[PDB]
């Protein structure tokens, strides 16, 4: 009942993708 | 014993069928075949013809074959054709 | 100066002359230096010759002209000041892990002659500031660097500065280096490791106890190339180090566990037959469990713990057959192998050494499967396997069905072969040598398909069609038809004024081998006949 | 090798082992280079048979060995059989400079 | 001979230099059996080798530096003098270097092993398969140590060990000391024990089984 | 580039289409092993690169329990099988992040103690 899992996804962009095009 | 194996069966089963494919698995052949989401601008053409998933960002990402498959694939059916053309005497 | 400047001009002229130069020019150099070497300073030989070896313009043509120059002088000389040992180990070090073996041997031979030149003293404290270093790949070099010196000066004289490199508590760059020595000095050394492996052992031992897992890894392969090279001999030493491979195998899994069955795999062969049962049939159950690892390493592994544990007298050829073997075929044949060579050939051979236990019979009876697939890269491994295995153990189980099976399949894949390899021509050759009397009622066919492949328009299939006829000559006397042998004999000879040389040699090939195999006066182009159209071929 | 100075042969107690020669050195004796008359199988020490160097010709040592390796007569006569192992260890420099010279 | 089946330790054979002979007992009285071909070489040890699992055959070595094991068999009608394994060895002479003149075996026949005066001195380990197998030599070299009387300590099957008297070549006094060795099995080389200075006027060994 | 050495051989020998592919070997498997990943890239841009060749419906990537980074590997199954054909073979060896990642087929088996993290997961890709 506290949290669902400790863990869980994102799904947020990180800096690593959009920085390599540009 | 016997019950153990058919549970042991069954979770083997539920194991494959998770793993397969979904399109195969309606198959039956061979914007989305099973109502996905599908992107929108012109992709890369593709051995398959597959469609690139709504999320895709828009980069090229890839080591190259693709591409080479095309060279080698349009060579073996040029070659058949080459063959009989350059043929003399 | 003006007359010292001239020497300083002709050391220039000549070192020009050899790396650029017209081969007669860099020839009458090379005497020049080699007399003239101890008049010249080395002070001024090497200052002068070693800056060229640090640029990247430089081809390895060019290099190894270099290179023999340094070589020449410094088996002349004889005495060096340690500066440049150090600057010639800069130089001459990176050879030892060039992509070719020519480039290592002839660096090799440097770092050997420098090391009795420069001596023992001078080499180990240049060493000593280097295994410190924080660089992977200096680290890496000067392993081998050191091994080679330990086998030059022997390896008792260097081997405190091991174990104290081993033992070392300061850095940990140390340790791990100063364990790999211990493995290119195993290799170096061959079977010769022996009396030394005691001393050696006192690094590895405690040394493979660190925190710190890549040293505990490179430990685990150091007692591999230590345990094969020693072989049955060296079990007396290594039980000391027996007990905590244990301990390691069943609980660290992951990529150690690779290592350390590596290890144990190879301590199998050179323990006694009480013990050898036991750490076998121990080490099964692991291999059983990690059949389905992804990792490259784990599953090369596991190919060399059952590659050694089929010597082993206690496990029965029935306890394979049972259980190991169908296990084995149905994971490590799938075609995904085929494609990559290094496992190929680890495979096939795991085959071939499991083929002495297990039925030829049975080996061949589960090799016919991927011989029948559709994939030709994996029929050329299939093809391979029954090759070697059929040269072992001889054909002298198999029934006949299997005996009609396998050669069937070994047409089929013969007739739609792509790459040049003399695999089917031993292999389909091995097979019909071997049963040859038992060849005849499968004969006929054979012959047809090559005097259908020998109109074939591409070269190759002609090249390994002729090839293969001079292999059946001498079962096609066993078998008694001559009518095939002339007919033979004549196509060939009217297919002897073919364009391609390649091929054409090889149809003389069979032509010779059909000569001396059949009677002189029966051969019907004749002999008379054949040989004036020989003399044109000459030219 | 008798025709290539900067080669060096072996020379430790011979083992139980016979060496072997690659098709291209195929019946030639060690020592002298004589294609004629064999008289005796070579035989090799430990320490250069050992793993994969074994199966190398005993005199190129690059290619691989195939038939046994035979001592002629007069090396036989002249007991030049007995010195010890007669397998080169160095490659020379006429291999080497024929590698590189052509790539 | 002349038996179908019997197996008796009480035969002999005997051989000078070239000349070779085969003698019997059990009957009370030395009967000559064969005489055998002429063998054209300096014999200049013969020894019998039993191993474990079998008739006897004699480890024989001499000129020509070769350590020939031969068996003497029955064949036609008249008894052959048969080789099995002859392992080059030295040169071919008498000379001193050349490991013979000292010859011993194990009492359990797992190595036969040789010696040289000065220089060398070499233990070849021998096996027994479907056929006869002689491993490659283990080496000792003392450069200077002229040796004499080389016999050899019997042992359990715990390892091969023997004793020789080595005296000095290049010495300003006249040393003669004693010195064990012992082969060890595990590391497949033969060790240097224990080395006991003599009083100079040394003759011999001999070595005491058990005393147990 | 243990996998990218394989296809140069094969396509070099003409092997085309799957029948003779070693990718055959699966036809079962959609589910995808992604190695060497950089650690700072999440289920997200993970889900960037990996669309190109189909549609994914499922995504795990392997993390730590405790404190929840990267693992640096991911199981990533493809609503069309052959996109795993696709994406093993055409984006095996391609730099992200410094390093090059590894893609190869998977039987993939769910862990009890991600259960909720299937369903967390799930909802976003349910969403299309
Ligand atoms: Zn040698
Ligand atoms: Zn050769
Ligand atoms: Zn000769």
């Amino acid at each position: 009942k506290s949290q669902y899992i400790d863990i869980m996804p994102d799904f947020s962009p990180s800096g690593l993708l959009e920085l390599e095009s540009n | 014993s016997k019950y153990e194996d058919e549970k042991a069966a069954e979770r083997e089963q539920y194991l494959k069928n998770l793993n397969m494919g979904d399109v195969q698995k309606l198959g039956i052949n061979v914007t989305s075949l099973l109502g996905r989401k599908l992107y929108d601008k012109p992709a890369p053409e593709n051995r398959f013809a597959i469609m690139p998933g709504s999320r895709w960002d828009g980069v090229h990402r890839s080591n190259g074959f693709e591409e080479k498959w095309f060279a080698k694939q349009n060579e073996i059916n040029e070659k058949k054709v080459q063959s009989y053309t350059l043929q003399e005497d | 100066l003006n007359k010292d400047e001239k020497k300083e001009r002709t050391l220039s002229m000549l070192l020009l002359k050899i790396k650029n130069g017209n081969t007669a020019s860099r020839r009458t150099s090379m005497r020049i230096l080699t007399d003239k070497a101890v008049t010249f300073g080395p002070e001024m030989i090497f200052n002068r010759l070693l800056p060229i070896l640090l640029d990247r313009s430089l081809e390895d043509q060019e290099r190894h002209l270099m290179i023999k120059t340094i070589d020449r002088v410094l088996y002349q000389l004889g005495d060096l000041t340690k500066p440049y040992v150090h600057k010639i180990l800069v130089v001459a070090a990176p050879l030892l892990i060039d992509e070719d073996p020519m480039v290592r041997s002839t660096g090799q031979e440097i770092i050997t002659n420098l090391s009795t030149v420069a001596g023992l003293k001078t080499i180990l404290t240049v060493m000593r500031p280097d295994i410190e270093n924080e660089d992977e790949y200096v680290r890496n070099v000067t392993s081998r660097a050191a091994a080679v010196v330990a086998k030059a000066l022997g390896v008792n004289q260097l081997l405190p500065f091991i174990n104290a490199a081993c033992h070392s508590r300061k850095s940990w760059k140390a340790r791990h280096t100063g364990i790999k020595i211990v493995q290119q000095i195993g290799i170096l050394l061959g079977i010769g490791v022996l009396n030394h492996l005691t001393g050696l052992m006192s690094c590895i031992k405690d040394c493979l106890m660190d925190d710190h897992v890549p040293v505990r890894i490179v430990t685990a392969h150091t007692l591999s190339t230590l345990a094969e090279n020693s072989y049955p001999y060296g079990i007396e030493v290594f039980n000391v180090v027996l007990e905590p491979l244990w301990k390691g195998i069943r609980s660290h899994r992951g990529k150690v566990l690779s290592s350390f069955l590596k290890a144990v795999g190879s301590m199998i062969p050179l323990m006694d037959p009480e013990y050898a049962g036991y750490y076998t049939t121990e080490a099964m159950r692991i291999i059983r469990r990690e059949f389905d690892s992804p990792d490259d390493e784990m599953k090369k592994t596991i190919l060399l713990v059952l590659q050694k544990c089929s010597a082993v007298e206690s496990i029965t050829p029935k306890f394979l057959r049972e259980e190991i073997a169908p296990e084995f075929f149905q994971k490590f044949w799938v075609r995904r192998v085929a494609l990559d060579r290094p496992l190929n050939k680890v495979v096939t051979y795991t085959t071939v050494t499991l083929a002495k236990k297990l039925g030829c019979s049975y080996t061949i009876d589960k090799l016919l499967t991927p011989l029948r697939d559709e994939a030709e890269p994996f029929r050329t491994m299939a093809v391979h396997a029954v090759t070697r295995t059929v040269n072992l153990l001889g054909t002298a189980d198999l029934d006949e069905r299997l005996e009609t099976r396998l050669i069937d399949a070994l047409l089929i894949a013969f007739q739609e072969q792509t790459n040049s390899d003399s695999i089917i021509f031993k292999g389909f050759g091995a097979v019909t040598v071997s049963l040859d009397i038992r060849m005849k009622p499968f004969l006929a066919p054979i012959v047809s398909t090559i005097l259908n492949h020998l109109k074939h328009k591409t070269p190759l299939v002609r090249q390994h069609a002729a090839d293969l006829c001079a292999i059946l000559i001498p079962v096609i006397k066993n078998c008694h038809e001559f009518e095939m042998l002339n007919k033979l004999n004549i196509i060939l000879y009217e297919s002897l004024g073919e364009v391609y040389p390649e091929v054409l040699g090889s149809i003389i090939n069979a032509m010779y081998c059909i000569t001396s195999v059949m009677d002189l006066d029966k051969l019907q182009p004749p002999i008379n006949q054949i040989l004036p159209t020989l003399t044109p071929i000459l030219r | 090798s008798r025709h290539q100075f900067d080669l060096i042969m072996c020379l430790k107690q011979p083992g139980v082992q016979t060496g072997l020669l690659c098709e291209k050195c195929d019946g030639k004796c060690p020592i002298c280079d004589s294609y004629v008359r064999p008289k005796r199988k070579v035989r090799v020490c430990e320490n250069c048979s050992f793993g994969k160097q074994a199966k190398n010709c005993i005199i190129c040592n690059l290619n691989v060995g195939v038939n046994d390796a035979f001592y002629c007569w007069e090396c036989c006569r002249l007991g030049k059989d007995k010195d010890g192992c007669p397998r080169i260890l160095n490659l020379g420099s006429n291999r080497l400079d024929r590698h590189f010279e052509k790539k | 001979l002349e038996a179908g089946s019997k197996r008796e330790q009480s035969q002999l054979c005997v051989a000078t230099e070239t000349h070779l002979e085969l003698y019997d007992t059990a009957d009370g009285e030395l009967k000559l059996i064969a005489k055998f071909q002429n063998l054209f070489a300096t014999i200049t040890s013969m020894k019998s080798l039993d191993l474990p699992h079998w008739p006897t055959f004699l480890a024989l070595t001499s000129d020509s530096g070769n350590l020939s094991i031969v068996q003497i068999i029955m064949h036609a009608g008249a008894l052959r003098l048969k080789t099995l394994v002859n392992q080059p060895l030295t040169r071919t002479t008498l000379r001193r270097v050349s490991p013979i003149s000292y010859m011993e075996i194990d009492p359990n026949g797992r190595c036969i092993i040789l010696s040289s005066v000065e220089q060398n001195k070499l233990c070849f380990l021998v096996d027994y398969a479907q056929k006869l197998r002689i491993s490659s030599p283990l080496e000792i070299i003392r450069p200077h140590m002229v040796t004499l009387d080389m016999a050899v300590v019997d042992v359990n099957f715990n390892n091969p060990c023997f004793v020789t008297l080595e005296i000095d070549n290049a010495a300003t006094q006249l040393s003669v000391h004693l010195i064990f060795y012992v082969l060890e099995l595990g590391l497949n080389h033969i060790v240097k024990k224990a080395d006991y200075l003599v009083n100079p006027s040394a003759n011999f060994v001999l070595s005491l089984p058990d005393l147990s | 580039n243990k996998i990218q050495q394989i296809n140069d051989k094969e396509l070099q020998s003409g092997i085309l289409s799957p029948h003779q592919s070693w990718h055959n070997e699966y036809k079962d498997n959609a589910y995808i092993y992604i190695g060497n990943l950089n650690r700072e890239l999440t289920e997200g841009d993970i889900l960037t690169v990996f669309s190109e060749y189909g549609v994914p419906v499922d995504v795990i990537l392997s993390r730590d329990e405790n404190t929840g980074e990267s693992q640096g590997f991911a199981y990533l199954k493809y609503e069309d099988q052959r996109s795993t054909i696709l994406a093993v073979d055409n984006l095996n060896g391609f730099k992200i992040g410094g390093r090059a990642l590894k893609i190869d087929h998977t039987f993939y088996r769910p862990k009890r103690s991600l259960q909720k993290y299937y369903e967390a997961v799930k909802e976003e890709l349910d969403r299309d």
